[PDB]
């Protein structure tokens, strides 16, 4: 289960909009910003 | 089949582990 | 000195990741409240498309319409004789930590945004499990709230019944006669005959418990998976003006989570307008919902922030909180004041004769022996 936790962690540090789970949220309450979305979407990168 | 005589197990993913049923 | 807990309502589980739940065992409560370990009061949906155009109405026979005793249906009898059945033909303890029903623990999951209703539970804890059920001093001050209730409200409450009459079977469908179909318009209505299903199901290192009353299944029982053929019913007035769409989402909201907890797979609304005429039947994906409200094309942005997950994040630490807070052998009292809406009270239970009384409620004496002597093997 601890093993399952560090995997959550990581896996929300990398993707935000994971489908079934809840993303990571700030503790504002905004979700944290993954990698995944640095580089798609008007945010991301890649569009400018 | 696979090519072992061994039955495959069909792989399940719930939340984000996976299970196996033989 | 008593020790009371206080949880901020803005609590929000981290990894409330859902196991997929399975039907471990199944009862149909009686008119007498006795339980049976059978499948007799489950019902098969049926329901056409031409039916809709019949105009029924639904205040056929409200004048005669039934209602059970709301203390003897909150007891958790159905649970206990589950948990002694399996408990007794596997020889070994469950590692399941919290019993509940399906209504208890809808209300836990849409109290931040259904803040409409006030409840006060007990919990009981016994071999190092919690039985979390109604209180029956509040349960009967409710009752007293309840009989000042109109007749327009018991005949909205009556029409919900008899839309699940008119949309259900008492058999398979093709082990149905004519008689038993047509003859659902005059078929008397009762809030003590049901079924329900005991499922066992994950939230983080919790196993969860559920009695979940099943309206009916989609067209037969599966013995593998039967969570995947559950279908449930429910009615709403129509829908008119913006303030429809909010009123009817903030219900859908509630069925929502009442079917995603015993892992509904789909959800049918009947529409009824100010003369109770059944007036539109929706079908709804229980998967699909989430995006469903936030993909409407009439408000694309009514919130920044996810409204479901927020809502299974609560769920979740609700759980969490439960099964860390009590301990072994102790009785509880979790009251929710819609008058606060700021945080969720947990209080100690030190009166002996009120502890007794609750235990025995939620603890039946037949159970409490059976127990013992699993004790004494173990």
């Amino acid at each position: 289960e601890v093993e399952q936790l560090l995997q959550f962690h990581v896996a929300t540090y990398m993707d935000n909009d994971i489908a079934g789970q809840p993303q990571a949220l700030q503790k504002s309450g905004r979700p944290v910003k993954a990698i995944r979305a640095r580089l798609k979407g008007k945010e991301g990168r890649l569009r400018g | 089949v696979c090519e072992c005589g061994n039955t495959q197990p069909v792989v399940r993913k719930d939340g984000m582990k996976l299970w196996g049923t033989w | 000195m008593s020790k009371e807990k206080i949880l901020p309502l803005a609590a929000r589980s981290k990894k409330a990741m859902l196991r997929q739940p399975k039907q471990v065992a199944y009862f149909s409560r009686d008119l007498n409240y006795k339980t049976h370990p059978d499948r007799s009061n489950l019902s098969y949906y049926y329901l056409p498309d031409g039916d809709i155009d019949n105009s029924i109405d639904l205040s056929v026979g409200s004048k005669h319409f039934l209602l059970g005793d709301s203390v003897e249906l909150s007891k958790l009898d159905p649970i206990l004789l589950a948990l002694k059945e399996i408990e007794k033909e596997s020889g070994a303890k469950t590692k399941d930590r919290i019993i509940t029903w399906r209504g208890i623990m809808r209300k836990l999951l849409t109290l931040p945004y259904d803040s409409e209703e006030d409840f006060v539970l007990d919990v009981v804890s016994f071999d190092g499990q919690l039985f979390i059920q109604f209180n029956v001093p509040y349960l009967k001050s409710k009752d007293v709230q309840k009989q000042g209730d109109t007749e327009f409200h018991k005949k909205l409450q009556f029409s919900g019944y008899k839309f699940e009459k008119m949309a259900t079977l008492p058999k398979p469908w093709p082990e149905c006669t004519r008689k038993e179909i047509d003859s659902r318009a005059k078929s008397k209505c009762n809030n003590i005959e049901q079924y329900g299903a005991i499922v066992r199901t994950g939230i983080s290192r919790i196993k969860i418990l559920i009695g979940g009353a099943v309206a009916c299944t989609a067209d037969y029982y599966d013995e593998n998976d039967p969570l995947s053929r559950y279908i449930e019913l429910k009615t709403t007035r129509t829908i008119n003006q913006y303030k429809d769409m909010i009123a009817f989402e903030k219900k859908l909201f509630r069925t929502w989570a009442q079917c995603f907890l015993l892992g509904i797979p789909k959800i049918i609304y009947g529409f009824r307008d100010d003369n109770c005429i059944l007036r539109t039947v929706e079908e709804f994906s229980t998967n699909d919902i989430p995006l469903m409200v936030k993909n409407n094309p009439l408000n694309e942005q009514p919130k920044k922030e996810n409204c479901y997950m927020s809502s299974i994040n609560f769920y979740g630490a609700v759980v969490e909180w439960l099964n860390e807070s009590v301990k072994d052998d102790q009785v509880w009292k979790l009251s929710y004041a819609k008058r606060n809406r700021q945080y969720l009270v947990l209080k100690e239970v030190t009166d002996e004769n009120e502890k007794q009384q609750i235990v025995d409620s939620a603890i039946p004496a037949w159970f409490k022996e059976w127990r013992s002597e699993l004790r004494n093997s173990e």
